[PDB]
């Protein structure tokens, strides 16, 4: 469990921006892997038919 | 849309007192004079008869 700060935060929107950067990085990676999956599906279909 | 970039407005406390206008007085002292007066009667007192 995390503390409750006793003073107002400073330069908060920069921290928010860095957070969003982390979020979009993870989102992009998770999107990208789906390309591997799709191409693997395609190659699998070709292989099974042949 | 970033941390710290602001426009700063500056004010003052303004009223008769802060301007010191309460210290403004244009009056001039009168030439005072007095005259005798009359005192009459006896007043009762809490002291019991």
């Amino acid at each position: 469990l995390a503390e409750a700060a006793a003073t107002t935060t400073e330069n908060p929107l920069q921290k928010i921006d860095a957070a969003l950067a982390q979020v979009d990085t993870l989102r992009s990676d998770l999107g990208a892997v789906q390309n591997r999956f799709n191409s693997a599906i395609t190659n699998l279909g070709n292989t099974v038919n042949n | 849309a970033n941390d710290g970039e602001t426009i700063d407005i500056d004010l003052k406390q303004i009223n008769s007192q802060t301007l010191g206008l309460d210290t403004l007085n244009v009056q001039q002292k009168y030439k005072v004079s007095d005259t005798a007066a009359t005192v009459t009667g006896y007043a009762d007192t809490t002291i019991a008869l």
